[PDB]
């Protein structure tokens, strides 16, 4: 996409990581309550992106 | 004056330490019959 | 009713720091003594004894 790139030439990719995992965690959170399985797809890609 | 006292009995705990000690019961997490459900079904997915 | 051994031992406390704290004058309570003397119960009560005092007369 466009993210990687912008960070990447702007130095500071641990402001890209860090916030992934915390998109990580919420949706994972937000996954557990009103429980189902198979991790959706934002996740998977967020977890392909970090 | 860091202490303000009224004529009820609840406001009167409060301002003191004694506030959530009159409860025959402590409050609870794990009582709720909704987080059971959740934490058997990660139990029962693992 | 129902009191209990919690319930008795955190209400002497209560009765205890309510006297230290106000001896420190760190409380104040003036909401509490405007319910005994400031109330018109202090004036309205001697309008009816004046009264009745009265009638008691005759």
């Amino acid at each position: 996409g466009d993210d990687e790139i912008e960070n990447f030439r702007n130095g500071t990719p641990d402001k890209l990581v860090s916030d992934s995992l915390l998109k990580l965690k919420r949706l994972r959170k937000e996954r557990i309550l009103n429980k189902v399985l198979k991790p959706t797809t934002e996740e998977r890609e967020l977890y392909f992106k970090v | 004056k860091p202490i303000k006292i009224s004529a009820d009995f609840n406001a009167k705990a409060k301002s003191l330490g004694l506030e959530s000690k009159f409860s025959n019961a402590t409050k609870t997490a794990l009582g709720d019959p909704d987080t059971e459900i959740r934490i058997s079904a990660r139990i029962s997915n693992r | 009713n129902n009191v209990t051994l919690k319930n008795l031992t955190a209400f002497q406390l209560l009765s205890q720091r309510e006297n230290i704290c106000e001896l420190l004058n760190l409380v104040e309570s003036t909401e509490r003594h405007n319910s005994i003397i400031n109330p018109e119960r202090q004036r309205m009560s001697l309008e009816e004894m004046k009264k009745m005092l009265d009638a008691l007369k005759n």
